[PDB]
RNA sequence: GGUUAUAUGCCGCCCGUCUUGAAACACGGACCAAGGAGUCUAACGUCUAUGCGAGUGUUUGGGUGUAAAACCCAUACGCGU
RNA sequence: UUAGUGGGCCAUUUUUGGUAAGCAGAACUGGCGAUGCGGGAUGAACCGAACGUAGAGUUAAGGUGCCGGAAUACACGCUCAU
RNA sequence: GAUGCCCUGACGAGUAGGCAGGCGUGGAGGUCAGUGACGAAGCCUAGACCGUAAGGUCGGGUCGAACGGCCUCUAGUGCAG
C-alpha cells in the first residue's frame, strides 16, 4: 500500500461515510424558495424594506 | 459495364470458425482467438485451422468489389440513388431489405433510366 | 556465516613480491603527480595507511586531487548496467605513472615532427598507423639452402 | 521496376560498361599468350622427384 | 528545350568516354599484373629459386549459419562485418585486425580468395548500393558517379577495381555495397555435413581459392 | 519449502539491453573533494582574471 | 531468420503534427510545411516542428525576456518569432519598439507592444514578410521552471523536492532530513 | 467515459491485464500507509525522508490571522499604482507629488526589495519594510512612512 | 468457379486453469437459454487537450429566466506570484 | 511515467556435497518457459532453422530395399552370432 | 478526400504485459423533411455478396408495430468455463 514517488495523502473515509453523504441536488430548487419568500415577506411588510 | 479491374484474386475464401464451434452447441462460429496457456490454435501447431491475420488483406485495387466489378452502395429510395448518377461505372445500388414492395418497382424504374445497375432486382416482386 | 570484511581475498594480492619485501625504494617518493595524470593503482602491503579496496587493484584512473601524502584518483567502476565515477584518496606508494599514456605523448610529438618535415619539404605525408599487413612477394634461392626432406616418425616407448 | 541482370541482358550489359563492345570484338576472353622456352633448374626437378 | 537534351547528350556521351578509356586501362593493368606472377614463378624455378606469392589482400566472407544459438563476442564480430542472414556475404581487407575477427567467426563462416570473374560477378548480378539508408540496385553508373564519385569511382567498373586491387578508397567502396543476399548452393555444398572445417571434410573456415566454386554457384 | 539461493544467470542479457553507458564526461567537472586550501585560493585567481580582461 | 541489430517497426518518437484539433493551428502547418519543403531555409523548418509540441513545451515567453533579447548586440531590428504565447511582464518599465511575431499574445502583452510604437503579428503574417525567416530572431520561454520538474530525480543526496500537500513543521523535516533524528537524506 | 478505458480492451483475456501468477488479490502489503518502517521503509526513506519523528515546538491555539504579513517585492509595487495614472506619475518624477502607495489597503503587510524601481520619488506606506526595501526606495528618493 | 455433403492421400490428443513441466492416471466442465465480474466517489502523481495568463477560478450566494437549463454578477475565499 | 515479474527449469563446459540419482548447490554462455516449422518413430529443452499471405527455384539437419519422397548407386575391406 | 494522392527502401515469432486502429450493444443531442400495416422489430434459412477479422449486407420463409444510417454524447455495453 505504499509505491512509487506520490504524495502522502489523507483521505478520511474510514467511518460509515455513506451514511452521511449530501448532494445538494436541491440547489436550485432552494434558490426559487428563498425568493419566493423574499417575495411573499415583501408582500406582507409592504411598504416595509 | 464496369471499370476494367485485375482478376480478383481472394487469399483465403474458406470462413474463419471460431474453434470448436463444431464441438458444442454454446460456442458460436463467429470468430474469437484462443487466449489459453495450452491451446493448440494460439501456438499454430500443424494441422490445426488457421487465423485470420493481415497478410490475408485482400489487394488495394479490388478490396469491396463484387464478382460484377463495382462496389455496393446501399439506397432506400429514389433520392439515394442518383448519388450514383455520375458512378455507374464504380457503384451498384442494392435496395435495402426495409422497402416495400410498392417503392421497389418505382426505384428500379428510375435505376433503369440512369443504367445504374441493381444488385438485388428480384426482390418482394 | 558468510564473511565479505574490507580485505576478505586478498591473502595473494596484497602479499610482497619474494625477496622484495622491506622499506618502499625512495623513488616512489620523488615522482610528481598532477592532475590530470593517468595513474595504475597497485596496492603496497606494507603500507596499511591511505591503501586502496582489492576491486581498484590494476585499475588506471586519473588524478582530480593532489595533498600532502596522497592523491585523488577518478575510476569507473560497473554498477548493475551502468559506470559510476568513483574517487579514491589513495597514498603515492599504492600508485605509479601509467606507460600508456607516455608512449602516447611520443607519438603526438614524432607526428608533429613528421608534419612539419612534410610542409617544408612540400609533399604529404601518413600519419595514422596501419595494422601489419599481408606480406608482400618474394624469392627464397636454395643456394647452400636444398630443401632437406622431413617424414613423421615411428612410435617409441621411452 | 525491375532489374535486369547485365550478366543475361546484353542491352543492359552495354549500358553499364562500354568496354563490353570490344572486349567481344577482339576476343579478349581467349587471348592467346607467347610461348616461352623456359626450363626448370635441375635443383627444381631433383627436389620434386626426391624421396 | 532541345538544348537541355542536346547539352545532357553531350555530357553523358563525354562520361562515356571516360569510362571506356579507363576500363581498357584496367583490362591491361589485370593482364599484365596475371602474366608478371606467371612469368615471375617461372623465372624462379630456372634460376632454382622459389617465388613465393604475395599473401592475399582480400576475402570474401559468407554466412554459413543461421542466426541462433550464437554466443555473445562471435555474434558481435558478425555484425561488425554485416553479415546478419544466413548467406550474406562481405569483402574485408585482410590485416592483422581483421585476420582476429575471422578466427572469432570461424565455425559460422565460408571464406577464401575471390578472383575476379567472382567479383564481376558478384556486382553485376547481386549490386546494391547503400544510398541514403535504403538498398538501391546498381542499374546505371550515374548511381555510382553520385555516390562514390568523390572518390573517383565513376562507374561498376572502378568500383571492381577498387575492391579487387584493395585501393585506396576500399573501405568506402566496400562499405558502399549493401551485403550481397546469395541464395543457397544450386549444386548443393559437396558435403554431407557443413558444420565442421573445409579440411575436415566440412564447410567452414577457410577454403583459400575454393570460395569460388563455392560463391559462383550460390550467386 | 526450500528454494533457490542465488544466481546470476540473465543478468548480463539483461544489463546489455538498455546498454552499459560509459558515465558522460565534460570540459569542466565538479571541484569536489579537491583540496580546500587550493579551492579558495583558485576563487581569488579567477577573480583577479575577469578584473583584468576588462 | 535476421540478427536484428536494432529494434524493428521503431516509430521515430517525434511529432509529426500538432495533438490539438484546432483548425487554425492545422492551417498554420499546412503554410510551414509547405515552406520547409519548397524552401532551404532553416527556420521554416524549426518554426514547423514548433507548431507541433504540446503546452508544456511552448512555455510562455514574457515582453522582458523580448526586450533582453533585442539589447543582443545587431539585434534590435530583428523581428521576435514565438511560437507560443507572449504575457505582459510589469516589471519593466521601458520596452524597445520592435514587431512580435507569435501564436498568442495576452491583452497586456499586445498593449505594451503597441504602446511603444511596435507591432504584433500572426506566423502567417511572417510568411508573407520573411519566407525564409529573414532577419528573425526565435526565442524560447524556460522550459525547467515549471513546478512538476521540482520533483523529477527524487532520490537520496540529489536536492529535489518532495511531492508533498501540506507543507510545515511536522511534514517530513524529521528522520531522514537532519543528524539529530536518525540521519540527513 | 467508459468507452474509452481499458476495461472494455481487456474484454476476452481472462486476466484483466493482471497477471495470471501474482493476481489481482485483496490487499498485499497491508492498507494505507501500513508497514512504513518494515516492508515499506525502501519506498519511506527514498521518496519521503523526514516521514517519521519529531522536530521542534508546538503552539497551542494557533490563529493564522497572527501570522498575516504578505510581501510585496519592489519590482512590483508600481503596480498598485492604476494603470492610468501610472504613466503620468513616472515622466513627472517631483519631490513635491511624489505618489502615495498603501500597501495594506493593497493587502500587503511587508515591502521586500527584490529587483529595481525607477528613479521616481514615491512615498510608500507599509506596515513592515526590508532594511535593503527602504535603501532602494529613499536611493530613488522616496521615503517609508510606517502605519498601522 | 463458389458453397455444401461425401470419398481418397497425408496430417490433426480436450478445452479452460494453476505450473519448471498437462492429452494426462491434476482440477472445472452432461446439455441449452437468459443473467454473470476493474465500477462510482474524495483527494492526488505524470502526460495530453482547451481557456485565460502574473494571474486564475461565474454556479456558497445574489440577479434573471421561455424555470433544476441558459444568461449576468459584488465581496470574499482558494491556489499562484 | 507506468505494466507484468520477483516458484524457474534444461544443455555443453568449469564446479561443490553425495556410492549415486531424472538428487542437492554455484560459474560463463546458449536455450525451454513465451515457439510453431524440418529432423531425432515418439518427447518442453538435442540437431537444423526461428514463422505476414502466396508462386517458383535451392538447400539445412536427416535420409534414399518396402512401409516413405529419394541410387535393391559405385568402391575397398570386415563380420555368420543354437 | 493534403487526415489526400503518390515514390523509394527495409522489416513481420510471441505468454505475462503495454499501446494503437477498429467491430458490436442499451440509452442521449443533431441530422438523413431516413424505413414501415403495400409489413417495422424479432425469429428460421448445408441460398447470395462484402470485410484478414470483430462483423456488415441482400434474397426466401415466418411475423405483426415499430425501427435504422451518419456526426457526436453516455454506460448496468460483448461469456464457454
Ligand atoms: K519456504
Ligand atoms: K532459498
Ligand atoms: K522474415
Ligand atoms: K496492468
Ligand atoms: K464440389
Ligand atoms: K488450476
Ligand atoms: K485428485
Ligand atoms: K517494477
Ligand atoms: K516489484
Ligand atoms: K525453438
Ligand atoms: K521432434
Ligand atoms: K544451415
Ligand atoms: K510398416
Ligand atoms: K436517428
Ligand atoms: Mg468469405
Ligand atoms: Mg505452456
Ligand atoms: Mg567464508
Ligand atoms: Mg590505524
Ligand atoms: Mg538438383
Ligand atoms: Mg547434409
Ligand atoms: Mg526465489
Ligand atoms: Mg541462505
Ligand atoms: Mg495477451
Ligand atoms: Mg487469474
Ligand atoms: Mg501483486
Ligand atoms: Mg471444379
Ligand atoms: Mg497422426
Ligand atoms: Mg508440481
Ligand atoms: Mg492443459
Ligand atoms: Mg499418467
Ligand atoms: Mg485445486
Ligand atoms: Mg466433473
Ligand atoms: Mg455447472
Ligand atoms: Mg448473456
Ligand atoms: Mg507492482
Ligand atoms: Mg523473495
Ligand atoms: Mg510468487
Ligand atoms: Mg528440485
Ligand atoms: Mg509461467
Ligand atoms: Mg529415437
Ligand atoms: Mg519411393
Ligand atoms: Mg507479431
Ligand atoms: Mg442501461
Ligand atoms: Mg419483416
Ligand atoms: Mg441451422
Ligand atoms: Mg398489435
Ligand atoms: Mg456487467
Ligand atoms: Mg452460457
Ligand atoms: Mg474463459
Amino acid at each position: 500500500a505504499i509505491s512509487k514517488n506520490l504524495p502522502i495523502l489523507k483521505n478520511h473515509f474510514r467511518k460509515h461515510w455513506q451514511e452521511r453523504v449530501k448532494v445538494h441536488f436541491d440547489q436550485a430548487g432552494k434558490k426559487v424558495s428563498r425568493r419566493n419568500a423574499r417575495a411573499t415577506r415583501a408582500a406582507k411588510i409592504a411598504p416595509r424594506p | 459495364a464496369s471499370l476494367p479491374h485485375p482478376k480478383i484474386v481472394k487469399k483465403h475464401t474458406k470462413k474463419f470458425k471460431r474453434h470448436h464451434s463444431d464441438r458444442y452447441h454454446r460456442v458460436a462460429e463467429n470468430w474469437r482467438k484462443q487466449k489459453g496457456i495450452d491451446s493448440v490454435v494460439r501456438r499454430r501447431f500443424r494441422g490445426n485451422i488457421s487465423q485470420p491475420k493481415i497478410g490475408y488483406g485482400s489487394n488495394k485495387k479490388t478490396k469491396f468489389l463484387s464478382p460484377s466489378g463495382h462496389k455496393t452502395f446501399l439506397v432506400a429510395n429514389v433520392k439515394d440513388l442518383e448519388t450514383l448518377t455520375m458512378h455507374t461505372k464504380t457503384y451498384a445500388a442494392e435496395i435495402a431489405h426495409n422497402i416495400s414492395a410498392k417503392n421497389r418497382v418505382v426505384i428500379l424504374a428510375r435505376a433503369k433510366a440512369l443504367g445504374i445497375k441493381v444488385t438485388n432486382p428480384k426482390g418482394r416482386l | 556465516g558468510k564473511s565479505h570484511g574490507y580485505r576478505s581475498r586478498t591473502r595473494y594480492m596484497f602479499q610482497r613480491d619474494f625477496r622484495k619485501h622491506g622499506a618502499v625504494h625512495l623513488s616512489t617518493y620523488l615522482k610528481v603527480y598532477k592532475v590530470g595524470d593517468i595513474v595504475d593503482i597497485k596496492a603496497n602491503g606494507s603500507i596499511q595507511k591511505g591503501m586502496p579496496h582489492k576491486f581498484y587493484q590494476g585499475k588506471t584512473g586519473v588524478v582530480y586531487n593532489v595533498t600532502k601524502s596522497s592523491v585523488g584518483v577518478i575510476i569507473n567502476k560497473m554498477v548493475g548496467n551502468r559506470y559510476l565515477e568513483k574517487r579514491l584518496n589513495l597514498r603515492v606508494e599504492h600508485i605509479k605513472h601509467s606507460k600508456c599514456r607516455q608512449e602516447f605523448l611520443e607519438r603526438v610529438k614524432a607526428n608533429a615532427a613528421k608534419r612539419a618535415e612534410a610542409k617544408a619539404q612540400g609533399v604529404a605525408v601518413q600519419l595514422k598507423r596501419q595494422p601489419a599487413q599481408p606480406r608482400e612477394s618474394r624469392i627464397v634461392s636454395t643456394e647452400g639452402n636444398v630443401p632437406q626432406t622431413l617424414a613423421p616418425v615411428p612410435y617409441e616407448t621411452f | 521496376v525491375l532489374k535486369k541482370n547485365p550478366l543475361k541482358n546484353k542491352q543492359v550489359l552495354l549500358r553499364l560498361n562500354p568496354y563490353a563492345k570490344v572486349f567481344a570484338a577482339e576476343k579478349l576472353g581467349s587471348k592467346k599468350a607467347e610461348k616461352t622456352g623456359t626450363k626448370p633448374a635441375a635443383v627444381f626437378t631433383e627436389t620434386l622427384k626426391h624421396d | 528545350v532541345a538544348a537541355e537534351r542536346a547539352a545532357r547528350k553531350a555530357a553523358n556521351k563525354e562520361k562515356r568516354a571516360i569510362i571506356l578509356e579507363r576500363n581498357a586501362a584496367y583490362q591491361k593493368e589485370y593482364e599484365t599484373a596475371e602474366r608478371n606472377i606467371i612469368q615471375a614463378k617461372r623465372d624462379a624455378k630456372a634460376a632454382g629459386s622459389y617465388y613465393v606469392e604475395a599473401q592475399h589482400k582480400l576475402v570474401f566472407v559468407v554466412r554459413i549459419k543461421g542466426i541462433n544459438k550464437i554466443p555473445p563476442k562471435p555474434r558481435k564480430v558478425l555484425q561488425l562485418l554485416r553479415l546478419t542472414r544466413i548467406n550474406s556475404g562481405t569483402f574485408v581487407k585482410v590485416t592483422k585486425a581483421t585476420l582476429e575477427l575471422l578466427k572469432l567467426i570461424e565455425p559460422y563462416v565460408a571464406y577464401g580468395y575471390p578472383s575476379y570473374s567472382t567479383i564481376r560477378q558478384l556486382v553485376y548480378k547481386r549490386g546494391f548500393g547503400k544510398i541514403n539508408k535504403q538498398r538501391v540496385p546498381l542499374s546505371d553508373n550515374a548511381i555510382i558517379e553520385a555516390n562514390l564519385g568523390k572518390y573517383g569511382i565513376l562507374s561498376i567498373d572502378d568500383l571492381i577495381h577498387e575492391i579487387i586491387t584493395v585501393g585506396p578508397h576500399f573501405k568506402q567502396a566496400n562499405n558502399f555495397l549493401w551485403p550481397f543476399k546469395l541464395s543457397n548452393p544450386s549444386g548443393g555444398w559437396g558435403v554431407p555435413r557443413k558444420f565442421k572445417h573445409f579440411i575436415q571434410g566440412g564447410s567452414f573456415g577457410n577454403r583459400e581459392e575454393f570460395i569460388n566454386k563455392l560463391v559462383k554457384s550460390m550467386n | 519449502a526450500k528454494s533457490k539461493n542465488h544466481t546470476a544467470h540473465n543478468q548480463t542479457r539483461k544489463a546489455h539491453r538498455n546498454g552499459i553507458k560509459k558515465p558522460k564526461t565534460y570540459k569542466y567537472p565538479s571541484l569536489k573533494g579537491v583540496d580546500p586550501k587550493f579551492r579558495r585560493n583558485h576563487k581569488h585567481a579567477l577573480h583577479g582574471t575577469a578584473k583584468a580582461l576588462a | 531468420g535476421i540478427d536484428h541489430t536494432s529494434k524493428q517497426h521503431k516509430r521515430s518518437g517525434h511529432r509529426t503534427a500538432p495533438k490539438s484539433d484546432n483548425v487554425y493551428l492545422k492551417l498554420l502547418v499546412k503554410l510551414y510545411t509547405f515552406l520547409a519543403r519548397r524552401t532551404d531555409a532553416p527556420f521554416n523548418k524549426v518554426v514547423l516542428k514548433a507548431l507541433f509540441l504540446s503546452k508544456i513545451n511552448r512555455p510562455p515567453v514574457s515582453v522582458s525576456r523580448i526586450a533582453r533579447a533585442l539589447k543582443q548586440e545587431g539585434a534590435a531590428n530583428k523581428t521576435v518569432v514565438v511560437v507560443g504565447t507572449v504575457t505582459d511582464d510589469a516589471r519593466i518599465f521601458e520596452f524597445p519598439k520592435t514587431t512580435v511575431a507569435a501564436l498568442r499574445f495576452t491583452a497586456g502583452a499586445r498593449a505594451k507592444i503597441v504602446k511603444a510604437g511596435g507591432e504584433c503579428i500572426t506566423l502567417d503574417q511572417l510568411a508573407v514578410r520573411a519566407p525564409k525567416g529573414q532577419n528573425t530572431l526565435i526565442l524560447r520561454g524556460p522550459r525547467n521552471s515549471r513546478e512538476a520538474v521540482r520533483h523529477f530525480g527524487m532520490g537520496p543526496h540529489k536536492g529535489k523536492a518532495p511531492r508533498i500537500l501540506s507543507t510545515g513543521r511536522k511534514f517530513e523535516r524529521a528522520r531522514g532530513r537532519r543528524r539529530s533524528k536518525g540521519f540527513k537524506v | 467515459p467508459s468507452r474509452f478505458t481499458k476495461t472494455r480492451k481487456h474484454r476476452g483475456h481472462v486476466s484483466a491485464g493482471k497477471g495470471r501468477i501474482g493476481k489481482h488479490r485483496k490487499h498485499p502489503g497491508g492498507r494505507g500507509m501500513a508497514g512504513g518502517q518494515h516492508h515499506h521503509r525502501i519506498n519511506m526513506d527514498k521518496y519521503h525522508p523526514g516521514y517519521f519523528g519529531k522536530v521542534g515546538m508546538r503552539y497551542f491555539h494557533k490563529q493564522q490571522a497572527h501570522f498575516w504579513k504578505p510581501v510585496l517585492n519592489l519590482d512590483k509595487l508600481w503596480t498598485l499604482i492604476p494603470e492610468d495614472k501610472r504613466d503620468q506619475y513616472l515622466k513627472s518624477a517631483s519631490k513635491e507629488t511624489a505618489p502615495v502607495i498603501d500597501t495594506l489597503a493593497a493587502g500587503y503587510g511587508k515591502i521586500l526589495g527584490k529587483g529595481r524601481i525607477p528613479n521616481v520619488p514615491v512615498i510608500v506606506k507599509a506596515r513592515f519594510v526590508s532594511k535593503l526595501a527602504e535603501e532602494k526606495i529613499r536611493a530613488a528618493g522616496g521615503v517609508v512612512e510606517l502605519i498601522a
